[PDB]
């Protein structure tokens, strides 16, 4: 993973420039936001639980025969493994929002998940549904900028899915 | 569903070892389900990208016998 | 950086991270603005700190531009000077990243089998980067040399 | 099978020690009275009568 | 505490805390004084803030001490209002340290199986300490009553 | 392990008490003691090599023995071991001064040194000898009140090896 | 492990004899409490936490002052070990009930514990008095026939912990 | 105080406490509130009664503060309003004890030879404690004031 | 003497301090009892002659020999004495019950009272047997609330006087 701060080092690296004014700028703009990220992280850490129960219910209501038997996510074990995944996902956008990259979605999250659930037979489409529902009940408690920032990444993670 | 074939590439960040290390950067496995998780997880943790997984001895979605 | 420590350490035992590692980046946050500051410094600074370390080096250990030394020769003497901007440049990676990360990632793994195969005394970079360490912190403020003398010292104690 | 011994039971914990408690340390004993010179500021910051 | 993280972040690493890590204990030290005196604040209102605590716990979850409520009755509402004041004292605790580390290894760690060998729901340890998070942080101002909803938070959520 | 703080904790913990004046004052007082602390420990991490060199060549020069052939320290191993000791025990003596208490030291580094260098043949005179030459040389750096500070831990690890 | 029909017949294998009318006597007698003996461990395992949660609770009452601040038994970590320690002596006492043989109870259980509860600061007396504590609980569980076969490895338990 | 002085007077007579002293300390006890307010209100609002009370005395007694005076000086005018201080101290004391007996006890008693010994005049000691009485029957309610008033002429009628 | 508003006056008198919320709470406790006492001494002042009455009749009925000849209450005058005695005691504890305070029993009758009786003869031990009767024939009259409170003051006489 990398961070934003690792990201612009990286970039000018690989050219093998010193920091323009530019990369200041993009330094300058990541610790201006950082205190906001450290609220909403906190915050989404004290009700992580509460997140995922009402982003379960949400999907699960939208979506009924996922759990009604045949789904994919009907008996005690498939349930649990969705709510994990779930789980996962939420505490992966909460560092990626820390970081300020979706890098650590490419190397932890979506480093052969698709092909992990398409082997498995996971409904993609209602995964992303999962990921919209974080998605809001996120936003809704994180307030508007937050709520922009964790977007951010959790599009990323429903178009990495898809 | 009981197995996955994994082929993964675990490049090397750390360090650069006198041993080859050919053996196991890019490799395929046979990981058993249960185990995947955490195979997964530590392969990520290593920085490696996984190329592809598969099913080879279980049926996907059966309840019984997993 | 300090913040993607803390994601992986918080990652390693599969939590969120605790009100103490949030206030350590919150502290990170803050301090920020000097380190980009000390940056911005050193980086307006390339071409004197450069040469003054070069000819500090070349006069303490004239054996590298003499006949015979690794550094003979205009090409070669550029590539030595090349080799300080290139450890000039981590150096300031570093002071944004307030880590020595990116001089590890970058310049430290496997840099003693590279002076090895290309020939180049490692007491000759030690040295050099001792020189860069001077220039850079006289150029500085009294306060700015303690850290910015942090990541050159980890540099040189890498290649000793 | 050359001992059914348990070689490590457990380790002992190290939470309390008996005795040494450190606050007749030095430099303890300096924070000691620098605190004091605190609390005497703050005393004369109040009114004088 | 602050400074046992560094430590043992430092030791995990078999290396001297580096100046980053000095500087976040040296944070935490000048900071110490506001940490008592929030850490005063809350031990001298302690009776209030249990009282106010259980009040609201039992107005929103009247289950509780219902019959079939696992409060139910005078004594079994008292050992609830002991353990609401274990974990005050758990986080005045925390507030010192400057971390959760007190209140982790006090009252966290091994809580599930204790409170099912108790047969104590969760939820209603999770409202109980969100009770006294509003109580507390009504205590303060706003800079304090924001550390201080910090530590529980992290209750709440270790709870949940 | 514990510092000063996690002390009070604890010594209120199993009393069941809340923080008393006493507790605030000792918290205080530790609390006034950081900012030295952090000082001699940033100066100590500076200097660990010429703190090594220094200690260890006092410790060679008055027991040659140690580094004639056959000598405990006589291979570039033993050597090498020897010093790394040395680098372990300033180490977690800075820990110990950071932390203002010596649990670290019985739970760190005294526990099973003993017998672990009795198993080695390793002299225990002669480290105790290395680790007071290395205490010399740190007075010498760190300043007169660091000095005393730092001469507490050191004579922990003696005391124990001994 | 070793059973009551492992036993005979390992003592009949020593003296190298085929079975005697006094062997087959044996194995008649437990065979003939075998049927108890699954009774009884059916409902041991189905009330098994119900079983933890009146021993223990019994017991923090006849000794509130281990789970108050200053007892072994006082912290959520603590309390949860004090449990699971429950927890093995009960299925423990349940394995050499059904097997008819305390061996299990040497090997996997009293083999080391007076040396880990002496290094922990356990009370040995405080764990005895738990486990029967448990004794009475599982005696009133069971029944009059199988109460006296599970005081017999309780009891073995106990003296071997004392 | 009241109850006290009724309770002396019934020992002195060797006798019970008469119906007509029996009711004077059940009109003592209903009226413990509002005049326990009433000390509330002065005790809040001490070090505002002292600035005022002092700038009134030394505006129509300059001569204290002028050389040669008693209170000349920023300790002797600090000690000048410290004995403004126990004197309001005293007169809370007195409005919640019901009578005048902790003011007679602690500053009355003796006074005169006091100030006397400590060159302080009593003229001085008047003029000090109606500008007291003016400033803190200011703040209260008209039966309240009335009722401080009362005090504060009993301690300068003592003064005087 | 000093009633309870006395005393903490004198507690806050000493410290150079005015009134806390504490303080405050005190006498707010001392004012709440107020009319609960005043009713409590005028039942007593009702009945003082009823209570001697029950209470010396029960001291003789359960030590006759005090009131035969050679006894200490044995003489019209010396019988006279006794019941006066008795008399001083209920008054003062009256006076101790309205006050709030047992400092008017230390100062006005147990100064001195126990080497008084040991030069006159008179038994302290039945003077205690006749106090705790006053205490029982009292509390009885002045009911529970005020029964409680009476029975402070007649054991602060007994302790003092045993
Ligand atoms: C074959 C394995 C299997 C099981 C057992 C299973 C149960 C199950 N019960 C559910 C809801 C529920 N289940 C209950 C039942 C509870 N109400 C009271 O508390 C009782 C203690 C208890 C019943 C005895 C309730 C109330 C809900 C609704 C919860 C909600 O909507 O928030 C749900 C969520 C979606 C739904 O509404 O169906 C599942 C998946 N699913 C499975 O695939
Ligand atoms: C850290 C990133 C990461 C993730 C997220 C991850 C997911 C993951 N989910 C799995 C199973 C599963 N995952 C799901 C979840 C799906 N079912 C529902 O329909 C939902 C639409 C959806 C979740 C929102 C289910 C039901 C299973 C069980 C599949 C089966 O056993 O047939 C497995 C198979 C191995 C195991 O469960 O132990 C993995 C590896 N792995 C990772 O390394
Ligand atoms: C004994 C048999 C054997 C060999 C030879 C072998 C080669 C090998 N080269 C590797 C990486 C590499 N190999 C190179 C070399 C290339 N880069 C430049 O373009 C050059 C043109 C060129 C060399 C002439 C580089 C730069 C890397 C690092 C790639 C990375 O950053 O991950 C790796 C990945 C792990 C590691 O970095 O150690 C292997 C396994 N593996 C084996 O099992
Ligand atoms: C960004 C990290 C990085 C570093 C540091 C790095 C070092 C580096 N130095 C090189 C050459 C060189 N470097 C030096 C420098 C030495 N001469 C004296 O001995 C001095 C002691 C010393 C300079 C202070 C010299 C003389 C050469 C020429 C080698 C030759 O032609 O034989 C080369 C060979 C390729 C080239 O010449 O462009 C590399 C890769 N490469 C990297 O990617
Ligand atoms: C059997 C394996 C083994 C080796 C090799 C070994 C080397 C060794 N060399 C030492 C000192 C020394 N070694 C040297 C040698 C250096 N002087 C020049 O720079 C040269 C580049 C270089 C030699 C060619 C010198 C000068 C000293 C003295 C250091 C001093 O006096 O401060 C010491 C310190 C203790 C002593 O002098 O008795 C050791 C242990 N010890 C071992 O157990
Ligand atoms: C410092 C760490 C620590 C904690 C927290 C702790 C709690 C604790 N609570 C207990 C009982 C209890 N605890 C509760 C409290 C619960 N009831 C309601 O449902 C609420 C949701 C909730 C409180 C908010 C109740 C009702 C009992 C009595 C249970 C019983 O008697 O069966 C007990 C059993 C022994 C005793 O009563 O002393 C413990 C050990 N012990 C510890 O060592
Ligand atoms: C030496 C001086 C002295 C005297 C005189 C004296 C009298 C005396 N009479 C008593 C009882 C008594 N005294 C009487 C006598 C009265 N009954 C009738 O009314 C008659 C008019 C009258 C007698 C002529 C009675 C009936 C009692 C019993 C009272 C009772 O038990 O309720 C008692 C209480 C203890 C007891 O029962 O013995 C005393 C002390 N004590 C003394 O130390």
């Amino acid at each position: 993973m990398q961070d934003a701060i690792t990201s612009v080092i990286n970039t000018y690296d690989v050219q093998g420039k010193y920091f323009d004014t530019s990369a200041f700028d993009k330094l300058k703009a990541y610790y201006a936001t950082g205190e906001l990220r450290v609220r909403a992280a906190g915050t989404i850490s004290a009700n992580a639980a509460t997140i995922i129960k009402e982003a379960s219910a949400k999907l699960f209501s939208n979506q009924p025969d996922l759990v009604r038997p045949g789904g994919n996510a009907y008996t005690t074990r498939r349930y649990a493994a969705c709510v994990r995944d779930m789980d996962y996902f939420l505490r992966y956008a909460t560092y990626a929002m820390l970081a300020g990259d979706t890098s650590i979605l490419d190397e932890r999250v979506l480093n052969g998940l698709k092909e992990t659930y398409n082997s498995l037979g996971v409904p993609i489409s209602s995964t992303v549904q999962g990921i919209q529902a974080m998605k809001e009940v996120t936003g809704s408690l994180v307030g508007s900028g937050a709520a922009k920032e964790m977007g951010v990444y959790f599009d990323y993670l429903s178009s990495g899915l898809s | 569903t009981r197995l996955f074939k994994v082929t993964a590439l675990i490049p090397s960040y750390k360090k650069v070892r006198g041993g080859r290390e050919l053996q196991n950067t890019y490799f395929t496995k046979l990981v058993e389900y249960d185990r995947w998780f955490a195979e997964q997880q530590r392969i990520q943790k290593q920085g490696g990208k996984i190329l592809s997984v598969k099913m080879v001895a279980g049926k996907p979605g059966l309840n019984t016998g997993v | 950086s300090v913040v993607t420590k803390a994601i992986v350490s918080a990652d390693a035992e599969a939590r969120y991270l605790s009100p103490g590692e949030l206030d350590r980046i919150r502290g990170f946050v803050s301090s920020g603005e000097r380190r980009l500051r000390v940056a911005q410094t050193l980086t307006e600074s390339r071409e004197r700190i450069i040469k003054q370390a070069g000819d500090q080096l070349f006069q303490k250990r004239p054996d590298l531009v003499s006949p015979g030394g690794n550094a003979y020769g205009a090409e070669r003497t550029a590539s030595c000077l090349r080799d300080l901007d290139y450890y000039l440049r981590l150096v300031t990676f570093g002071i944004v990243a307030g880590d020595v990360t990116p001089i590890e990632e970058i310049g430290v793994i496997g840099v003693k089998e590279m002076y090895r195969n290309l020939e180049v005394p490692l007491p000759g970079m030690v040295e050099a980067v001792k020189a860069m360490k001077s220039v850079a912190t006289g150029l500085l403020s009294g306060d700015d040399s303690a850290e910015v003398g942090y990541y050159f010292d980890y540099l040189a104690g890498a290649l000793a | 099978k050359q001992s059914a011994e348990v070689v490590v039971p457990s380790f002992k914990p190290v939470t309390s020690p008996r005795g040494m408690d450190m606050s007749q340390t030095p430099l303890m004993l300096q924070a000691m009275g620098d605190i004091a010179e605190a609390e005497q500021e703050v005393a004369l910051q109040k009114p004088l009568f």
